[PDB]
């Protein structure tokens, strides 16, 4: 939902967050522990983002530059 | 729900096992008195012209503010015994307790009018009309925007309108961790098993963590300095960026969490991320409760009301209603009388810090760029400790930085926070001043003279009668802050009762109260009694000289300050598992 005070949108729980880009870096890190990447994919899966493509496209949809 | 558990839920669910929704987020407020609406179930008083309340016309909130609350800023009276940290903790605490959602502006696309822009009184708008000869808004066709709070029962048929509390009523540090499972996880660092909260990835504060950035397509913080492009922050409560002073307290508790989770890891290597997160969350939650009830509330209520409304704790009581009363959301706005018109920033010497050491509040609202680009949170926290709060006088209620210029950098027009409070109480159908006096067992004045006796101020009782006509119609906030302050307190008897009662229930009706048997061990409870807000500042900032307890009373440097080496650090030795 949307948190609104005096017409200002203070939070939108549907929007990709900036610090979640560091998670994308982990997934695309070849040497990164596989059990960690699997936990991140379950994190993103719980938000409707299943393929790496869905995750990147959501971050892009929400105003972030994707070059990965 | 769980036959037995150890940590509280994020939403507050099943804190009370006999009624698992009590205190849980996204539930209607509890009403200590039946709602009073113009038409009896939804319309606020002042909605329909010519419709009186108790035989008198409804007073324009903006007019009451102009004639009662307005005073010359420069004549402000400093509080000789309250720091500006006293005000700020009240705001942060309130953001642990209540948040009343409003409809988003974009819902007006194919429906109704845009309350941001239009002055048409149409759902969901309830704009404040401009009185004649207004000192700032000289166009009476204008208005101050106002969205009605969302109803607890959408639409509905003959259901007394009520409002929703999006937060957990419990004092559980939900302004850090959130009040819903998705946000709570979004706030957490899910790339390892350390149980940390997510921190900013683009900026630090002298090597120390900053809050992560929130993502808002129409971010208000970007408007405060277009070249800086610093958006608002993300925290357990969505208002974290309203003020850099507030932001600094959020940032402080975020660091404290990651500091605790770090130590607990070294202490118990076998614990996984979830375990570390929950244990550090439980300590922080107890720290907030301790600071609130041990240090803060005694200075709000004063000794007399403290002993009366918050007697010595006994044990948990599952018959206590721990919800936030609808009236508390407005009554706890007394803190607005404490607000100074500037943000004070000091250096390591507690001297004014350049660039700007005395910034008017009308240029700090949503100014997240100031935290990131103008020296972090250390200069802010130092100003909060070594600056006196504003004292509340019956002819110096609230400054004009919030009465004339609230959010003017992100709004088509400056807002009037005192007026918003009174309009808000009407939006929530709250009873008038005498209705709450009675509820609290206090005398109810009918005439200017009797009101003069209650207020010990014949002049103010006169201006209130001229605006409202009868003391029965005085909006609860206006009447609450108009009363003389109790001995060694900063609220009158009426607000001491409402505020005192609320926090009693939040203590006695909280199964996870830090002193309740089973929550912590004996060695852990004795360890937590040693914590203090000045020590938390020492542990998570570059500041090495901090206020001496009570931090909310200490407010002058170097008289009321000590070196960080003198205070004891929290001993987590009892958190060791064999
Ligand atoms: C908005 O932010 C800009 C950019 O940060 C401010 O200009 C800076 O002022 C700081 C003072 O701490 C200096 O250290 C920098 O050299 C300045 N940066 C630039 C880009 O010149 C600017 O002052 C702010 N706007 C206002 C109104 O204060
Ligand atoms: C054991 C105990 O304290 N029980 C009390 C009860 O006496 C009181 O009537 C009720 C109303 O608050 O709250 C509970
Ligand atoms: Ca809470
Ligand atoms: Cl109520
Ligand atoms: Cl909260
Ligand atoms: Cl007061």
């Amino acid at each position: 939902k949307v948190y609104s005070q005096n017409g200002l949108v203070l939070h939108d729980d549907a929007n990709f967050l900036e610090h979640e880009l560091s998670y994308i870096d982990v997934l695309l890190d070849k040497n990164a522990d596989q059990a960690t990447k699997d936990n991140l994919r379950s994190y993103f899966a719980d938000k409707g983002l299943h393929s790496i493509k869905d995750i990147i496209n959501k971050a892009k949809q929400d105003g972030f530059d994707v070059s990965k | 729900c769980p036959e037995q558990d150890k940590y509280r839920t994020i939403t507050g669910m099943c804190n009370n096992r006999r009624s698992p929704t009590l205190g849980a987020s996204n539930r209607a407020f509890v009403r200590w008195l039946p709602a009073e609406y113009e038409d009896g179930f939804s319309l606020p008083y002042g909605w329909t012209p010519g419709v009186k309340r108790n035989g008198f016309p409804v007073a324009l909130a903006r007019a009451v503010s102009n004639e009662i609350v307005r005073f010359p800023t420069d004549q402000l009276t400093p509080d000789q015994e309250r720091s500006l940290m006293f005000m700020q903790w009240g705001q942060l605490l309130d953001h642990d307790l209540d948040f009343t959602p409003e409809p988003a502006a974009r819902a007006s696309f194919v429906t109704g009018v845009n309350c941001e822009t239009s002055c048409v009184q149409q759902p969901p708008c309830f704009p404040l009309k401009i009185p004649p000869n207004d000192p700032r808004i000289k166009n009476q066709a204008d208005c101050i925007p106002f969205f009605r709070s969302c109803p607890a029962c959408p639409g509905s048929n003959i259901t007394i309108r009520n409002q929703i509390n999006a937060l957990t009523s419990f004092v559980d540090a939900s302004m850090v961790y959130g009040s819903e499972e998705p946000l709570a996880r979004n706030l957490r660092n899910m790339s390892n098993q350390l149980g940390l909260l997510a921190v900013n990835q683009r900026f630090q504060d002298n090597g120390r963590a900053l809050l992560p950035f929130d993502n808002l397509h129409d971010d208000p913080c970007l408007l405060t300095n277009r070249s800086a492009r610093i958006p608002c922050f993300l925290a357990g409560d969505t208002r974290s960026s309203e003020m850099p002073e507030l932001t600094s307290m959020h940032t402080l508790l975020l660091r404290e969490h990651n500091r605790l989770a770090t130590e607990l890891k070294s202490l118990n290597p076998r614990w996984d991320g979830e375990r570390l997160y929950q244990e550090a969350r439980k300590i922080v939650g107890a720290m907030v409760q301790i600071i609130t009830y041990r240090d803060y509330l005694p200075l709000v209520l004063g000794p007399t009301a403290m002993r009366k409304y918050l007697p010595t704790y006994r044990s948990y009581n599952d018959s206590v209603d721990p919800r936030i009363a609808n009236v508390f959301t407005n009554a706890f706005r007394y803190g607005h009388t404490l607000i100074q018109p500037f943000m004070f920033r000091l250096d390591n010497r507690y001297q004014p810090m350049e660039p700007n050491p005395r910034v008017p509040l009308s240029r700090v609202f949503f100014a997240s760029w100031r935290v990131v680009l103008e020296g972090g949170i250390d200069p802010i926290l130092r100003g909060l400790m070594a600056t006196p709060a504003k004292l509340n006088r019956q002819n110096q209620i609230a400054v004009d930085e919030i009465r004339e210029r609230l959010f003017e950098q992100v709004m088509r027009i400056g807002l009037d926070l005192p007026a918003l409070n009174m309009q808000r109480s009407r939006d929530h159908g709250l009873p008038g001043y005498n209705a709450w006096r009675r509820f609290c067992g206090l005398p109810q004045p009918e005439t200017v003279g009797q009101l003069g006796t209650v207020l010990r101020n014949l002049k103010l009782a006169r201006k209130l009668m001229e605006q409202y006509g009868t003391p029965n119609n005085i909006d609860i906030w206006m009447g609450g802050v108009s009363e003389p302050l109790k001995r060694k307190g900063r609220v009158g008897p009426l607000l001491a009762c409402i505020i005192g009662t609320q926090f009693r229930k939040l203590r006695d009706g909280d199964r996870f109260w830090w002193e309740n048997e089973g929550v912590f061990s004996m060695q852990q409870r004795q360890a937590l009694a040693q914590i203090s807000l000045p020590r938390i500042i020492c542990d998570n900032t570059g500041i090495t000289t901090v206020s001496k307890n009570n931090i909310f009373m200490s407010n002058s440097y170097p008289r009321d300050f000590v070196n960080c080496s003198t205070l004891p650090a929290l001993n987590l030795a009892s958190w060791r598992e064999a």
